[PDB]
Order: C-alpha cells, then structure tokens, then sequence
C-alpha cells in the first residue's frame, strides 16, 4: 500500500484507450498505470493551483501522510469506435462517502475539473470504492491527440514539462483530506512500456 | 503578456519563435531525488 493515508489507499488507477474491433473485439492499450522517497512539496508548488482550496493550502491543512507525487512515464504507442477512460480503486475501514476531484493543470493553472461521488462497497470487513471506466474528458483525449502529433519526442516531454493532474479525494461530510495526489509526466521511452515512481511529499 | 492555452502551448514547442508561454525551471534543474528521471 503505496498511495495510502491512515484512512484511505488507492490500489489500482489506469488510464487507458479501448478500441472496438467488432462486437466481440476489444484491443485495450494503458497510457498509465498503478496496480517510498521524499520529495519537497515546495520543489512543485509552481506547477499546480495556488490559493485556499489549492495544493499548498491543502497540504498546509494536512494530515501530510495523505499527500503524494507520482511520476510516470507514458505509454503513448497506440493507434468512432474508440474509448478514452480512467479505471481507479480504494480500499478503507470506514463506511464513507467519498468525492474525487481531478484538475488539469498548464503552467499550474487550472484548465478543467472532474469531480466524482462514491459509496462504499461492503467487503470483506472493509469498504471498496471504484470509479470504473470514467470517461476522459475531450481536453484529454484533444491534448493526447496533439502529443502524438508532435514530429519529435523531445517536444513531447517538453510540453509535459508544464502539465500535471492533481487528484484530491475528500470526506464528503468532514472534507478531510483522504487522498492528494500530484502527478507528473515524461513520455517512456522503455522497451517495458509505461513506468512510475511514487513519493511522499514533504514540507 | 504570455498566453497560456492548447495552441500556445503546442505552438511554443512545434515553432518556437513564436513562444509566449510562462517561462519555467526545467524540472531536470530542480532539488528533486535522481530516481525522478530514472524509469524503472
Ligand atoms: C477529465 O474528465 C478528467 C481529467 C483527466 C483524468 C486524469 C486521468 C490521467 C490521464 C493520463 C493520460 C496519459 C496522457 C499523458
């Protein structure tokens, strides 16, 4: 258990495209995938949204064992018939309900929001919660489109350089912070496709 | 003043001399722990 707080741990998180051959024919590709070092936090607060409600004043509000940086290495070798969607999961003891907010970032500015409500599954003496295949938004799917279009792989870790994901998962009721999660991004370049490293962050 | 949307921000790296994006520190010159930019 990684991506884990005291009263919260994401087990699996994927984004991915699944194309439609035929009626019984699925080719699924991962861009990323889930399923600890310390980085200071002040190292990246440039790269995502500042103000209340944002990440430093979330970090600053705590509990700071809840707050993550991940870094991965994309797999963007893939080619109507297509689905762009996000498959995450959490395990907790508490019976809560949930709300996941995911920003996208350029040069630390918010460009889009999606925000999720979730209830627990009872299982096996504790609470699974799913987002199961979530669609991608179209600034997503348009920014991956203009990626893959770039001449060189150079450009595209460039252009990365300056956008990042922040996920926050929240109590509903209480608005604790379960989950922070801050995500940052290189093309791979590796024979074994997508890769990440995971880090606690720290003041 | 610097324009920082979708076109900007794949025209400042496709024609660079047209770039007016904010200008940053690349993350590869940051205090950052070496793992960072070494794939498993
Ligand atoms: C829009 O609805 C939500 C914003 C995207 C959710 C985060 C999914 C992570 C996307 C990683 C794709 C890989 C491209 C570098």
């Amino acid at each position: 258990r990684s991506v884990a707080s005291s009263k919260l741990w994401m087990l699996e998180f994927s984004a991915f495209l699944e194309q439609q051959q035929d009626p019984d024919t699925y080719n699924k590709h991962l861009f990323v995938h889930i399923g600890l070092e310390a980085v200071d936090i002040r190292q990246i607060y440039d790269k995502f949204p500042e103000k209340k409600g944002g990440l430093k004043d979330l970090f600053e509000r705590g509990p700071s064992n809840a707050f993550f940086l991940v870094k991965f290495w994309a797999d963007l070798n893939t080619n109507g018939s297509s689905f762009y969607g996000v498959s995450s999961q959490y395990e907790s003891p508490e019976n809560m309900i949930i709300t996941c907010s995911t920003k996208v970032c350029s040069f630390g500015k918010q460009v889009v929001e999606k925000v999720e409500t979730e209830y627990a599954r009872y299982e096996n003496g504790h609470y699974s919660y799913r987002i199961h295949r979530s669609p991608l938004c179209e600034y997503m799917i348009n920014f991956i489109h203009k990626l893959k279009h770039l001449p060189e792989k150079y450009m595209m870790n460039s252009v990365l350089e300056n956008f990042t994901i922040l996920q926050v998962v929240t109590n509903r009721d209480t608005q604790e912070t379960l989950l922070c999660i801050a995500y940052v991004f290189e093309v791979s370049a590796s024979e074994h496709g997508a890769q990440h490293h995971i880090y606690r962050l720290v003041k | 003043d610097s324009e920082t949307d979708l076109e900007a921000l794949f025209n400042a790296v496709m024609n660079p001399k047209t770039a007016n994006v904010p200008q940053t520190v690349p993350m590869r010159l940051r205090k950052l722990p070496d793992s960072f930019f070494k794939p498993p």
